[PDB]
């Protein structure tokens, strides 16, 4: 469940 | 019993015999009265089985191939809600026929010789007649679609930032709430947002289409351009006033008719 | 007996369209208007289109053709102006057509403002008298506006029909009792008949009428006038495969008619015979119900060839003919026999004994269910 | 820990709002709010998973109560049926052995 | 009543919401209110339902254990009564037929 | 729980 928005974040890094 | 054995001499059709069998149902708790009526029960079971098979052939075709989908679409029913309605009325007819066979066979009808197959097939048919999965799939695709209403009231050529198909979602929300489904609250609030802005958006898109249809006429006939430029800049000022407005604004409510009557005046 | 009289179809206009409303002019009893949905095959063709047909002539061509750019699904004559045809469309315009004008474009239309209807309009009607009458239209969102028939750019009165902590109802049908202008009944998509008042301190929806589990598709108040009054009765049709008879003095349905094996679309009373009405289904079977004869079996039922869905049904003012409208677009007209259409002298008295018996049977059934 | 459809739906709406707020202003909106949201989102799934265990335990132990009550009642009744047949057999065959005793005494 | 874990996580998102409101503008959370109150109300209501289920669970488990014990004791009494009955049966019939062979002598 | 975030918002708007 934590993976979803972590991916949300790492899009531009 | 002799007062009940004149049934064929009174009832000429199975429907009034159904009705008089339903009216006099409580006399059949007595075992002698239950044993007295046996040649009627077999015919009644065969008629109910024929009706159940006929409704099975009604459900043999699907909702897209049915004429009911066409007749619901011509009566402004969204197709998801029309399918839900159609399956629920099929289930209601099945429950009515189960009530009929319970009335005809008396109590303990599920354990009877003929009632066992009827009850088992009714259970297996009602398992296939539920509408939860189609509702869940509709909810998932609505929660995937994201028909938003937020933003400025214009988009650039002149057009209004409003898809007109969002009013279907409001129809499905106001229909599925009637059918006992608990839709999520964000979808209900989006339907509220659509239903609030829909007449104003319709008047906006109609005034914009009127303005461009007369602007084509103005730019086609250039000889009278001096006469009609008095209010062309006025409605351009109205448009530029509405450029700063967004859909969340509460100042659109005077603004829509304040655009509309000027558009009608410029048309006239 | 039930027999075929005439068949109406136009290849250019009526092809691949569903009939959506039927009416017969009171001044010209040989005329019939019609209303059609959009043609999905030809977007270049007009979406809404209205046709006027005739009885006296033998000509298969329609007498007048009217059309509109949006799909019209509610059409009627004007009661006190013979030259006018009122239509209600998908977009919410209430267009007005004139036969004396040579243009098939609508000569007048209401604005698409929030003051007027923006949701589709399925009911349009004219009530009032010769020297005082308005045009009444209710849209699907529950908005009902009154229009003067000479000036159409602004509604006269407007309010929204709400109930249950001011939730908007979804008006799908409409009827008016004979001799009444202020009180009327509506159907609903939410499956419940309401009673409404036009103007007053309780102007708006008055009462629940409960008992339909499906969307109500057609209602009609009683119209036949004789020795004993019957104007408080009306019959509704719905998607629940039932036709239900109601009265305004009862919160519950009087009797449910369950002869059908499909959706039921319209029902309306005979204007002459007091205990006679007709209903249509999704299998083309126009049924006739005589309440003084039997309460569970249609008196005369015939099927349309090819079996399409019959949308609308509408009697004539004479009551000797009856017009149906199918799902492909052919207005099929039947004429009923003299043994069914003609009311006898005791028919009002026989129905005066009939309704009471029906109510008694209903009470018996309900007590049985309770126990 | 299987996620339900309802928690996935409202987390999808949270994902929608978070993408909208990321696109609208900057990255720095989400960088402290999403760890304060995801633990509550895990807590929703945890409390639903515990609640369904509570429901199935309630149903099985309830039906075991109604099994126990009627089984004990039937067993008490069939103990009573043992306890008057004893008495009837006892006094009947005691009277017969007493009449046998006095007839063999004389 | 508001539960304390929901109150603490509520305070966490309250100070986060104050940070985002003071940092940029007032439209940061205008689309975030009816989502987050629904999520917190969901957690509170399901936790309250769990709280009801726990106490009714402990009541029915307790009298379940009591009913099991008393039914086991009833089993013991029933089996003992049947054994005493069949023993008294055999013994009395035994000396009765010893009496009738004494009669036949 | 509405009132509290409501205050959050109107406290300075």
């Amino acid at each position: 469940l934590a993976s979803f928005f972590n991916s949300l974040l790492s899009k531009k890094t | 019993t002799a007062r009940l054995r004149d049934q064929l001499g009174t009832a000429k059709n199975a429907n009034e015999m159904f009705r008089i069998f339903s009216r006099f149902n409580a006399l059949f708790v007595r075992p002698h009265i239950r044993g007295a009526i046996r040649e009627y029960q077999t015919q009644l079971i065969q008629r109910v089985k024929d009706d159940i098979e006929s409704l099975h052939d009604k459900f043999k075709v699907q909702y897209p191939q049915s004429q009911a989908c066409k007749m619901s679409h011509v009566r402004d029913l969204p197709p998801v809600s029309g399918s839900i309605i159609w399956a629920k009325q099929i289930d209601r007819q099945l429950t009515a026929y189960m009530k009929r066979v319970e009335d005809v066979l008396g109590k303990g009808w599920e354990n009877h010789v003929e009632g066992q197959k009827l009850k088992q097939d009714g259970d297996s048919f009602r398992m296939k007649l539920n509408t939860q999965e189609i509702f869940d799939d509709w909810a998932r695709k609505v929660q995937q679609r994201n028909l938003g209403v937020s933003g400025r009231i214009f988009t650039i050529k002149l057009k209004v930032n409003f898809l007109p198909e969002i009013i279907t979602l409001s129809k499905e929300v106001r229909n599925l709430k009637w059918l006992g489904f608990r839709v999520p609250l964000a979808i209900v609030n989006k339907a509220h947002q659509a239903n609030q802005l829909y007449p104003f958006a319709i008047s906006l898109i109609e005034s914009v289409r009127t303005y461009e249809r007369t602007c084509e006429k103005v730019e086609e006939r250039n000889t009278i351009s001096l006469l009609v430029a008095g209010l062309k800049k006025e409605v351009q000022a109205l448009i530029a006033e509405g450029i700063a407005l967004v859909w969340e604004s509460y100042k659109l409510d005077p603004y829509v008719q304040r655009l509309a009557e000027t558009v009608f005046n410029f048309q006239e | 007996k039930l027999s075929l009289n005439r068949q109406f179809f136009d290849e250019r206009w009526s092809k691949h369209r569903v009939v959506s409303c039927l009416d017969w002019s009171s001044q010209y009893p040989e005329l019939l208007v019609a209303s059609y949905n959009n043609n999905e095959d030809a977007p270049h063709e007009p979406d809404g289109v209205a046709l006027v047909w005739n009885m006296k002539y033998k000509k298969t061509t329609p007498e007048y053709v009217f059309h509109c750019q949006s799909a019209v699904m509610s059409a009627t004559f004007a009661k006190f102006h013979p030259n006018l045809v009122v239509g209600g469309t998908y977009s919410g315009q209430i267009v007005l057509w004139d036969n004396r004008s040579n243009k098939r474009t609508p000569v007048q239309r209401t604005p698409l403002s929030a003051a007027a209807h923006t949701h589709p309009v399925y009911c349009v009607n004219v009530v009032g008298t010769q020297n005082a009458h308005n045009l009444i239209s209710i849209s699907t969102d529950g908005k009902i506006c009154s229009w003067s028939l000479d000036m159409l750019s602004h509604p006269q009165d407007s309010m929204e029909l709400v109930h249950k902590q001011s939730k908007a109802v979804a008006v799908t049908s409409m009827s008016f009792p004979v001799g009444d202008v202020n009180n009327f009944v509506v159907g609903s998509e939410e499956g419940s008949v309401y009673t409404a008042c036009r103007h007053g301190s309780k102007a708006g929806i008055s009462e629940m009428f409960e008992g339909h589990q499906g969307p109500i598709t057609g209602i009609h108040c009683h119209a036949a006038v004789g020795a004993v009054d019957f104007s408080h009765l009306f019959v509704t049709s719905s998607f629940d495969w039932t036709v239900k008879l109601w009265s305004t003095k009862n919160n519950k349905p009087l009797y449910s008619f369950e002869d059908n094996a499909g959706y039921v679309y319209d029902v309306m009373w005979s204007p002459t015979h007091p205990a006679l009405f007709a209903c249509v289904d999704g299998m083309g079977r126009l049924d006739l119900w005589n309440l003084n004869n039997d309460t569970e079996v249609p008196t005369a039922s015939i099927s349309v060839e090819g079996n399409p869905a019959l949308n609308r049904v509408r009697w004539t003012h004479s009551g000797r003919e009856i017009a149906v409208g199918d799902s492909e677009g052919q207005i099929v007209i039947y004429d009923v026999g003299e043994q069914i259409a003609v009311p006898r002298n005791d028919e009002w008295a026989r129905f005066g004994r009939t309704l009471a018996e029906i109510n008694a049977n209903r009470a018996d059934a309900e007590e049985e269910a309770a126990t | 820990s299987v996620m339900s459809e309802r928690v996935s739906g409202l987390a999808g709406s949270i994902y929608r709002e978070f993408e909208r707020l990321i696109h609208c202003y900057d990255e720095e909106v989400v960088k402290e709010l999403m760890p304060l949201v995801v633990n509550v989102l895990e807590n929703l799934d945890s409390v639903l998973s515990e609640n369904q265990e509570h429901e199935v335990e309630l149903e099985l132990l309830r039906e075991d109560n109604e099994q126990l009550l009627t089984q004990y009642e039937r067993e008490k009744a069939l103990r009573r049926q043992a306890e008057e047949k004893f008495i009837e057999f006892e006094d009947a065959l005691e009277q017969e052995k007493k009449e046998l005793q006095i007839q063999v005494e004389h």
